[PDB]
RNA sequence: GAUAAGGGAAGUCGGCAAAAUAGAUCCGUAACUUCGGGAUAAGGAUUGGCUCUAAGGAUCGGUAACGAUCAACUUAGAACUGGUACGGACAAGGGGAAUCUGACUGUCUAAUUAAAACAUAGCAUUG
RNA sequence: GGGUAAACGGCGGGAGUAACUAUGACUCUCUUAAGGUAGCCAAAUGCCUCGUCAUCUAAUUAGUGACGCGCAUGAAUGGAU
RNA sequence: AGGAUAGUGGCCUACCAUGGUUUCAACGGGUAACGGGGAAUAAGGGUUCGAUUCCGGAGAGGGAGCCUGAGAAACGGCUACCACAUCCAAGGAAGGCAGCAGGCGCGCAAAUUACCCAAUCCCGACACGGGGAGGUAGUGACAAUAAAUAACGAUACAGGUUGUAAUUGGAAUGAGUACAAUGUAAAUACCUUAACGAGGAACAAUUGGAGGGCAAGUCUGGUGCCAGCAGCCGCGGUAAUUCCAGCUCCAAAAGCGUAUAUUAAAGUUGUUGCAGUUAAAAAGCUCGUAGUUGAACCUUGGGCUUGGCUGGCCGGUCCUGGACCCAGCCGAGCCUUUCCUUCUGGCCAGGACUUUUACUUUGAAAAAAUUAGAGUGUUCAAAGCAGGCCUUUGCUCGAAUAUAUUAGCAUGGAAUAAUAGAAUAGGACGUUAUGGUUCUAUUUUGUUGGUUUCUAGGACCAUCGUAAUGAUUAAUAGGGACGGUCGGGGGUAUCAGUAUUCAGUUGUCAGAGGUGAAAUUCUUGGAUUUACUGAAGACUAACUACUGCGAAAGCAUUUACCAAGGACGUUUUCAUUAAUCAAGAACGAAAGUUAGGGGAUCGAAGAUGAUCAGAUACCGUCGUAGUCUUAACCAUAAACUAUGCCGACUAGGGAUCGGUUGUUGUUCUUUUAUUGACGCAAUCGGCACCUUACGAGAAAUCAAAGUCUUUGGGUUCUGGGGGGAGUAUGGUCGCAAGGCUGAAACUUAAAGGAAUUGACGGAAG
RNA sequence: GAAGCUGGUCAAACUUGGUCAUUUAGAGGAAGUAAAAGUCGUAACAAGGUUUCCGUAGGUGAACCUGCGGAAGGAUCAU
RNA sequence: UACAACAUGUU
């Protein structure tokens, strides 16, 4: 279920069985991979980019027209974020919130969210730390939090 | 489920929790805080000696009704005040203030018995003589 | 979460068994389910199971002939000698002529007579009669 | 103004008076508490002289982490030494356990009463 | 005629009553503006009085801790800390 | 680095560094703790005991220090001090029973100041001596073995062929005593035995019971809720099967009872294997570290040859086995892209290599005693390890055999569960690919001590040469993004609304108020009642429901802003990031606390009127805190669904809220679209509900409280008869009120749950 | 080569202060429990005659009463 | 409107 809630939702995206690109797209690997890095270029996480390509170019998983995973090919051509986009997303929120709560002291609720999104917060990092995608001493303070985002 | 963990490295945490359940056991938690060591009249023996200082009557409880005749004993091993019943028809006679009296358990290990409130102990000689001795008149009261 | 899916699997079977179905849907597979299942299809109390690709992680459509009145997993798998079985056997099983403790084992998974045979032994794995 | 064997408040309304303590370094420090204190609580050790050693700098000159020139007294350690002395004169808290009472610092009967009296902050009432 | 006590001030008697005795939770009656509440005490406030018990001492009209029908304790005439 | 020691070592010294242990429980505290071999109980798993016949350690009243000696920090050795204790002529001197015996003390609790080196064995200069070590006896109902207290006839009986009766005889004998020998170091005892040794065979069996549990009396007398019994339930009040006795009967018997501890019964400690809705027990609610636990996936199928075992066609049957065949099981070798370290000798014997573990198999080794167990007429048995035969100058089987194993050392397997690898390639193989350097070097000009690269081997540094060059699914796990929404979720401003109270203006006059009925009270100064305006604080009616949101507590007027959220939709993204969680944190109704501000209304306390026997209660009238807000505290509720959380599965139905997906005889825009509402089918999520009883339960009841003796998906917390008691104490938090943590003594036979029948109700029909 | 002497070293023991563990006296005070037939009322069990109970805060001879907010374990599964 | 209580122990 949802790790912070009591939600039990299963609404998620169904991949397809068949793991070939379909008869119909006809678009080159390296077409789509120029594609992804104009797109990340211009400045768009590997969702954004993945949005854009299945919505205006028929590119369902670049993955099959590819060989490999948005990501990785932003890795492999220096695009990588120093962030990895999971982590920061929940910084971000976790500004919003902070930013939100310095005016409004008596929102107690925002005070609760705030501990469960900052906690999700060093969860993730935590992980990242341990494949070393991380640095091994990185640490959330929410005195840099906002750098991090900005 | 069960509410206990079955993990096969989950030694220390069935152990740990056996041992801290088996203080709800009274037994366990006598031997192991050596209560009759510390608190019980005796001390943890079976028999006692002590110096009889008053025979007192004890009102016999519902549905009851009786004289239960018992003595106040003062024990040898540690001071203690104590009462003891004196079992049989006309047994309190053969017993005097001052005399000494071996005591022994009332059969429920440290619980009263019948229908006699607060006596847990009960004689069995005195005078260096058993009671039912003197009762059946096979010794005599030494002097 | 789902800690044992041989659990969930045998889990289902038995359900399934109780409720009078000829056929019980088994997901997700997996290596172990599969020989378990084996091990239960060879002694006649399961029929033809079929296993299908999701490329995920399979799923098992399993023939009840009605002849099982119990599956179950032992968890955890505890470690057993070789001489460790006879308790085993005698408060899993139902009688001393038929019922089988599954092994496994390092010459595979097994149950206990034929561990008997080849005289091996292992981590327990579950229980059929 | 001094000293005094043995005793050590038995003196006396009452330890009045006197004695005892005392500097500095290190150690150690209870109940209670308004958490600020109590506290130098209580209570221990050390301290001379002499001969040494180490540490703490400034200005010049180009891994200068160096060389040169100059300079104030603080601290720490060691050896040696004596009729065991040494804050050697001077200077310099006695301490503890409680009760009554006023919270505190402060103030008054010049010339017999300094206190528990007066004041005080805080609190309340009145126009 | 009405209000007012952090205004001045005030804040009770007599009989009976429990299966040993004793005591009196309980009852009756007289009466007040109200009948001393929370606390505290032989206290710098208690006569009787060097009260009674305990502790302190060889021995204590002293000290301290208790007790309380308190001659005559007691709440900003502030009570208790 | 030294000193010291027999020697290693912070063992000690000097100098230097700042380390060492710990929630996988250090450190500290307690032990009515010497450890083990072992003992009892014992389905299994367990629980409890072990001072004590053997092994190891420590001590000799308490400490410390030593001499001697191979060896002692020795105590039946010394020195000193402390504590005990002895003699004395008063100067001085002598001590160590936790060795044997014995005494005092202590206590519930434990034996002779005996005999002896004969045996076991130890010591010495030793064949000879010594040994309270040891052995022998005394005491000895610790425990254990065997085993008397009677046996048989005939008369009269009797029975239905002897099962049953009193009075009629003869034998049998060991308890006891004692010649004797034997036994022994000498004895004592046993064993053998001469003479004795039984009618009430008085040479006389007891201990507890006789309502139930639990075997055995309603027989007699006594007592009369007394005396007493009674583990428990109970008995006893003038017909007691229960007390005190008599008789009779029962159980076990040289033994039986009592007390205490402990084991089984106890699945009432539960890993196997308990219980937590209501009987005891789910933390008020979320976060969260340690701990425990965690989706799936990587050599699978096939063929040939071949060794051993079981039953059968060959039967070969003397339980024995035979080409081959029907089967089955367990081995071994090659081939299939083929994993097995690499090179040298040429299925052993050498160099250079080696990812780590858990797990399981097999071995070596593992004091006796004890346990199990084979043999064996100790007269039997407990026991012991003896013993048995042709009959003596002798012979002869034996003194087995299993169990040990957590840890360690060897050892096969490679499932299960982990661990590491090639991703900014710093990646693998080039053996016979080339070069540059450098090191170690055999063979050398062998006449002794020199050279440098062709050279042998490492080892670096490049170039190039091969390779299919090298990255598992994305889980109806999780996280993140994106789209349109949906909410009485939160916060801050803002807009309403009537009502209540209080007023100021208007108008009339006798009452108004309140109750089951009154009274206190207000009223001609006009109370109450009517209309208008106004001032205050609260509150958010009606809509409003088996409906919504939120972690819970909670959340309901308009609007705007702020950030947040579930669900849904997604052919978007990461890739195990997860579950539950000691410690540790956020929030937490009401009441309560502090300081300001407000204080309409209700209203603890208080005042007061009634009812009442009394009511310092219910009822009536006031009315202080409080109720509201701001800034801080407090942390508790029947904080309830009295039901932990995550995950999977199991039976039917109709509704409802949110999202999405297909669709009309309907209403609305427009009569027509990309309108809105409504209607009809599918799904995902919710709040719930109905039927049945699969299955569960003690039942009430439960779609979970099911999938639980056919007992095991992961994990946290709690309970162990009722009370004492959520008390005392220590700690800790709070301004306080109080919160959290949290015993014991002692007491007691039930307390309790669900349901039935009845009775009862100031309950209904 | 004896007594004796110097400087160390191990260090008994005593005195004072600290600290930990166990036991223990006490005027008085405040509880708990037990014990045929004593007193006062009647709080609960029926709508127990004011439905009961939980938390909190006052009050009161006593059971208990009252305010605020909860629960049904209600005396209503319902208009 | 008002309505308090019923000594001990059994067979
Ligand atoms: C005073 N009685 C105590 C009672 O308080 C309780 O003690 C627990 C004690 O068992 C707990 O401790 C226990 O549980 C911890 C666990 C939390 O990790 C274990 O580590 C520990 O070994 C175990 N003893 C301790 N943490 C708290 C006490 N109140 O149970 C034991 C007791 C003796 O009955
Ligand atoms: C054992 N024999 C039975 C015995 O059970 C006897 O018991 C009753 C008992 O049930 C009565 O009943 C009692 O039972 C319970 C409980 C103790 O059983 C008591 O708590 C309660 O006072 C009373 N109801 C009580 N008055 C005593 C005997 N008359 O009833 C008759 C009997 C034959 O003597
Ligand atoms: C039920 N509440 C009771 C209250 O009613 C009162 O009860 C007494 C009770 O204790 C008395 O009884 C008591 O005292 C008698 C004797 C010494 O008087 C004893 O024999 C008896 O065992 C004992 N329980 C009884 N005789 C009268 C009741 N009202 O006792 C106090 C109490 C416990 O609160």
């Amino acid at each position: 279920g949802r790790m912070h809630s009591s939600g039990k939702g299963i609404s998620s995206s169904a991949l397809p069985y068949s793991r070939n690109a379909p008869s119909w797209f006809k678009l080159s690997s390296d077409d789509v991979v120029e594609q992804i890095i104009k797109y990340a270029r211009k400045g768009l996480t590997p969702s954004q980019i993945g949005v854009i390509l299945r919505d205006a170019h028929g590119v369902s998983q670049a993955k099959v027209v590819t060989g490999n995973k948005i990501l990785r090919i932003l890795k492999s051509n220096g695009l990588a974020p120093e962030i990895p986009e999971d982590l920061y997303y929940l910084i971000k929120k976790a500004v919003s919130v902070r930013k939100h709560l310095e005016k409004n002291r008596k929102d107690k609720d925002s005070k609760f969210r705030l501990i469960l999104i900052e906690s999700r917060i060093h969860r993730l990092a935590r992980y990242y730390r341990t494949v070393a995608v991380l640095p091994p001493n990185w640490k959330y303070e929410s005195a840099t939090a906002s750098a991090l985002v900005a | 489920g069960k509410g206990k963990p079955r993990g096969l490295n989950s030694a220390r945490k069935l152990r740990v929790h056996r041992r801290n359940n088996r203080w709800a056991d009274q037994a366990y938690k006598a031997r192991l805080l050596g209560t009759a060591f510390k608190s019980s009249p005796f001390g943890g023996s079976s028999h006692a000696k002590g110096i009889v200082l008053e025979k007192i009557g004890i009102e016999s409880k519902q549905p009851n009704s009786a004289i239960r005749k018992c003595v106040r004993v003062q024990l040898i091993k540690n001071g203690k005040k104590v009462t003891a019943f004196v079992p049989n028809d006309g047994c309190l006679n053969f017993v005097d203030e001052n005399d000494e009296v071996l005591l022994a358990g009332f059969g429920r290990r440290g619980k009263a018995k019948g229908d006699i409130p607060g006596v847990r102990f009960k004689v069995v000689k005195v005078s260096g003589v058993s009671l039912l001795a003197l009762w059946k008149e096979k010794k005599e009261k030494p002097r | 979460t789902r800690t044992s899916v041989l659990a969930d699997a045998l889990n289902a079977i038995n359900n399934a068994e109780k409720t009078g179905k000829r056929q019980v849907l088994i997901r997700p597979s997996s290596k172990v389910i599969i020989k378990f299942l084996t091990v239960m299809q060879k002694h006649g109390y399961i029929g033809e199971f079929e296993y299908i690709d999701d490329h995920r992680s399979g799923k098992i459509v399993v023939q009840l002939n009605g002849r099982l009145n119990k599956c179950g997993v032992i968890q955890p798998r505890f470690n057993v000698k070789i001489n460790d079985i006879e308790r085993w056997t005698d408060n899993l099983l139902p009688a001393r002529q038929f019922g089988y403790v599954i092994l496994t084992t390092s010459a595979g998974i097994m149950d206990h007579e034929e561990a008997r045979r080849k005289h091996v032994s292992g981590k327990i794995l579950g229980f059929v009669y």
